[PDB]
């Protein structure tokens, strides 16, 4: 829930300094790039995907941070902060394969986004995933609270008529990102 | 490896109640000591008095599952095949022996010379008769 | 799609997936034993059998475990896909028998 | 009930499973009765045999190995008794193929010398159906009964 | 009460059987069974509800509450 | 086994065949099959029925819901494929529609005649309308259905069956909507009254049998069955396709000895009679259908973890 929070707030505070937001993605992909260094090993092992619910929780709160505010990330000379290129491929290949197990939506428009800025390259990872699918295993009597949890996003726009107007001068649309 | 064989010469063949089975009573044309008992899916091996039948039992046949492409074994030598089980030995007298098998409930009792049933063991055993 | 069909029984499937249990809703006797029937015809199923738990829940246990040249769940497919097979012979042989009639 | 404590009192303490014996005298009071029965005197009976079909067939239509029962998650059946002309198996590997997909893998199959109520006279010459054998979990001679 | 319409057992349709079936053992003076099969009854399941049909609705019908005995 | 060895080894014959009940043998089928087939043709094969009556007035001696069944029950011959299934999960207005349903009324009053010849028994001459048939269910076609349904009316298929009796001032009055459904949900829907099979026949001698033992082994089945042969005098099998399996033979001492009764033994034996809305073959080919689409709708299902 808090990772949900997280990645809604970093995407939708109007007030935020540019290095705040580095500092949240700095946070992620630090503690991601550990995460797989350490348990990437355990995935082979005995268990299922959900072992790793939190490692999703996180990534997807990364995703969609990058989402909204991609086009910050891009240094004076066009390099990108935090290394997201080299990072972000990283992460979609790897042994959790994260694009399968997030918000559907979100990993999406992470695909649309990240290749349009040659981040990184998932489509070809998607297909393989949901053909995979007609034709890496989780309950589903507990895999649904956590899909449900993954689409809750408790800063997309308000609906309460004043209370928006007032707030407009500290929230980004999705048309303003 | 083959453990005992011998060419039987039936006696009797009793249905008893059912219609299925038969109580085979053989003896041995070989040895005067040897006899036998046998329970036998006669409707599968029909046998009538004064038949005379081969019987082996071996240990194995040079785990189950149906057969396949070309596969080859001491089966094919024979006519009728059971596996089972060798559960009480006895001695009959200072010179006689007899053995107990079942075959899910089919039983023998083969009794005869303590050392012409020499390497007969307390093990699973395969029977396998020919006419 | 329907997701509620047909779903995995992972407590008595092998991690190897050459062994796996099936529950199927509202189907009873009718398909599992012709399911069966097919599937036993295939030289990789070491063993296969369905039940019915109880009579007054609509479910259908279909076990399946092969030999280990293809996995449980291709067995099944194969055995579903003869079996749409072998209902298109039979509607043949029956249109050619009242037309030659 | 309403708590936890009376909940673990009725799966404890007045549930069913335990109160095999009475305590008047010691002696069973569940058992099965009538079709039961008579089903078991013809399944067990010697002029009983099945196909490898029928077999595996009977062996899981009364496991339910999708169950607490996971003894193993794989069920285990027994060679068939006639190799060749063709392979069959009998009634009494029902039975112990059945105990041995339920009873502790880590431990050897139970061993019983007992009696049935019918007399040997009653299949024929030389039959020994009366006597009741189980060896290493197999059922090796006799038919299965009231008793 | 009155003829049921399908049998029980078959479901083949029995309720036109009831008026005939009477005139065949009244007017052509045959037995039941003789009657029946040329109804078309043959199953017994099919015979077995016209041949015991008791058509008590003819009962019920003597008491009409309206009309003036 | 194999498909094709299949097609090679199956057969049909088609003993008779008629508008309301088929006679005929599938052979070299496996009995899971066969029994489907039988299964599925009892339970499983849509049909049209009355399912919903609508009362304005009933003052006949005949109770609303006991009258009701039985309008249910009449075998309307209506084509299942002209109509589509009704969505149980909209509301009345919405659920009953041209493609849907099917509405047939019932009106009759029930008045004294005064021409009744005295000291007459028979109620046609003493009271108008005192029998309700189910030719009395009168066809309300609606919206598309004046046009669709104008080749074909809606009529019961046996239109004598009694639905009701009445005497003078006594009214019925409804209205009846018709639906698609299936036997395994009510048997009212199921399109036949019955679909069976047996297996066929085979009775086969173990020694030859002559003489006056040829006689009387001969009179243990039905006439036709067991023939005398003449010249070698002995018995022999003429048609076991009629005989009805009693087991007589093995009565009689001296031939429970010499005879074996068999079956050949897929060989199928199926007898399907219509209810009257569909004929036979079409019920046994919907059947066949409808294993086959069980196969594909389920290969085309997605297995989920
Ligand atoms: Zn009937």
């Amino acid at each position: 829930k808090s990772l949900q929070y997280l990645g809604s707030y970093i995407a939708r505070a109007k007030k935020l300094s540019r290095t705040q937001i580095i500092f949240v993605a700095s946070y992620l992909t630090s503690w991601l790039n550990r995460y797989v260094i350490e348990r990437e090993e355990e995935v082979d092992q005995r268990g299922g995907m959900e072992r790793f619910k939190h490692f999703y929780a996180a990534f997807q709160a990364l995703c969609y941070i990058f989402c909204f505010r991609h086009n910050i990330f891009r240094d004076t000379d066009g390099n990108w902060e935090c290394e997201l290129d080299k990072f972000f491929q990283r992460m979609v290949i790897s042994k959790f394969n994260p694009l399968k197990f997030c918000n559907e939506n979100v990993m999406l428009m992470f695909a649309r986004i990240a290749q349009q800025e040659s981040v990184a390259y998932c489509f070809s990872i998607i297909e393989n995933n949901n053909n995979e699918r007609l034709r890496s295993s989780w309950s589903l009597a507990t895999r649904q609270q956590f899909i449900d949890l993954q689409s809750y996003f408790p800063y997309d726009p308000l609906f309460l008529k004043n209370y928006k107007i007032l707030m407009k001068e500290y929230y980004i649309e999705w048309s303003e990102a | 490896n083959t453990l005992f064989d011998d060419i039987f010469q039936v006696s009797e063949v009793d249905p008893g109640r059912y219609n299925k089975v038969c109580r085979i009573e053989a003896a041995s044309t070989t040895q005067d000591q040897c006899k036998l008992t046998l329970d036998i899916n006669v409707e599968l091996f029909p046998v009538a008095a004064q038949d005379s039948l081969t019987v082996t039992i071996a240990s194995s046949l040079n785990s189950w599952r149906p057969p396949q492409a070309g596969d080859r074994s001491l089966a094919d030598d024979y006519d009728y095949v059971m596996y089972g089980t060798a559960y009480k030995f006895e001695e009959v007298s200072k010179d006689l022996i007899a053995v107990y098998y079942s075959f899910g409930g089919l039983l023998m009792r083969l009794e005869g010379n303590y050392r012409n049933l020499n390497n007969l063991k307390q093990e699973n055993a395969y029977l396998l008769i020919r006419r | 799609p329907d997701r509620e069909k047909i779903k995995l029984l992972t407590q008595a499937t092998s991690e190897d997936g050459t062994s796996a249990s099936f529950q199927i809703v509202e189907e009873d006797h009718t398909l599992g034993n012709a399911l069966r029937y097919v599937i036993m015809k295939n030289p990789d199923v070491e063993f296969c059998g369905y039940s019915i738990p109880h009579p007054s829940e609509n479910l259908l246990n279909i076990r399946i475990q092969t030999y280990g040249e293809t996995t449980a769940v291709d067995a099944l497919q194969k055995g579903l896909k003869d079996l749409m097979d072998l209902c298109d012979v039979v509607e043949s042989k029956f249109t050619e028998k009242i037309k030659s009639m | 009930p309403q708590n936890e404590n009376a909940r673990a009192e009725a799966l404890n303490l007045a549930n069913t499973d335990s109160q095999y014996l009475t305590p008047t005298s010691g002696s069973p009071v569940r058992g099965l009765i009538q079709d039961h029965i008579s089903a078991g005197v013809w399944l067990t009976s010697k002029d009983s045999f099945f196909t490898r079909e029928q077999y595996q067939q009977y062996i899981y239509g009364c496991i339910r190995p999708e169950d607490g029962h996971t003894t193993r998650s794989k069920i285990v059946t027994l060679p068939p008794t006639i190799f060749k002309p063709y392979p069959l198996w009998t009634g009494k590997q029902i039975i112990t193929t059945v105990l041995l997909n339920v009873t502790p893998p880590d431990m050897p199959g139970i061993n019983l010398i007992s009696k049935n109520k019918i007399k040997n006279e009653y299949w024929g010459k030389g039959s020994l159906e009366n006597e009741v054998l189980f060896k290493d979990g197999a059922l090796l001679c006799g038919i299965l009964d009231k008793s | 009460m009155i003829v049921p319409v399908r049998c029980f057992s078959c479901g083949k349709v029995v309720g036109d059987k009831w008026e005939s079936y009477l005139n065949l053992l009244q007017e052509d003076e045959l037995d039941e069974g003789t009657a029946l099969s040329r109804l078309g009854l043959k199953r017994y399941c099919c015979r077995r509800m016209i041949l015991t049909h008791v058509d008590l609705i003819e009962k019920f019908l003597r008491y009409n509450p309206l009309e003036k005995r | 086994w194999n498909v094709e060895k299949f097609k090679k080894d199956f057969e049909v014959n088609i003993s008779s065949l008629d508008a309301r009940e088929a006679n005929f043998d599938l052979i070299n089928i496996d009995t899971s099959i066969a029994n489907a087939f039988r299964r599925i043709m009892i339970s499983e094969v849509p049909s049209v029925a009355a399912e919903y009556v609508y009362f304005f007035n009933n003052t006949s001696v005949i109770q609303d819901e006991v009258l009701a069944h039985r309008i249910g029950l009449v075998p309307l011959k209506v084509d299942p494929d002209m109509l589509t299934w009704v969505d149980s999960n909209l509301p009345d207005d919405e659920k009953f529609t041209d493609e849907n349903t099917i509405v047939l009324s019932l009106n009759v009053k029930c008045t004294r005649n005064p021409d009744a010849p005295k000291g007459s028994t028979d109620p046609k001459e003493l009271y108008n309308n005192a029998h309700v048939y189910a030719r009395d269910l009168k066809f309300e076609p609606q919206g598309r259905q004046s046009t669709t349904f104008a080749d074909c009316p809606v009529v019961p298929a046996d239109p004598d069956i009694l639905l009701a009796k009445l005497r003078p001032g006594q009214e019925i009055s409804l209205k009846a909507h018709c639906i698609l459904g299936i036997g395994g949900d009510h048997a009212k829907f199921s399109p036949v009254s019955t679909a069976s099979y047996r297996l066929l026949p085979q009775i086969n001698i173990l020694q030859p049998i002559k003489g006056e033992s040829a006689r009387r082994f001969q009179k243990c089945f039905p006439p036709g069955v067991i023939g005398i042969d003449e010249g070698s005098d002995e018995a022999y099998v003429k048609d076991a396709r009629k005989d009805t399996v009693s087991r007589e033979v093995l009565r009689y001492e001296e031939f429970a000895d010499k005879v074996k009764l068999g079956r050949v033994r897929n060989h199928f034996i199926f007898n399907v009679e219509s209810a009257g809305a569909m004929t036979p073959e079409e019920i046994f080919f919907k059947s066949v259908r409808i294993l086959k689409n069980k196969a594909e709708y389920l290969k085309n299902c997605p297995i989920t973890q």
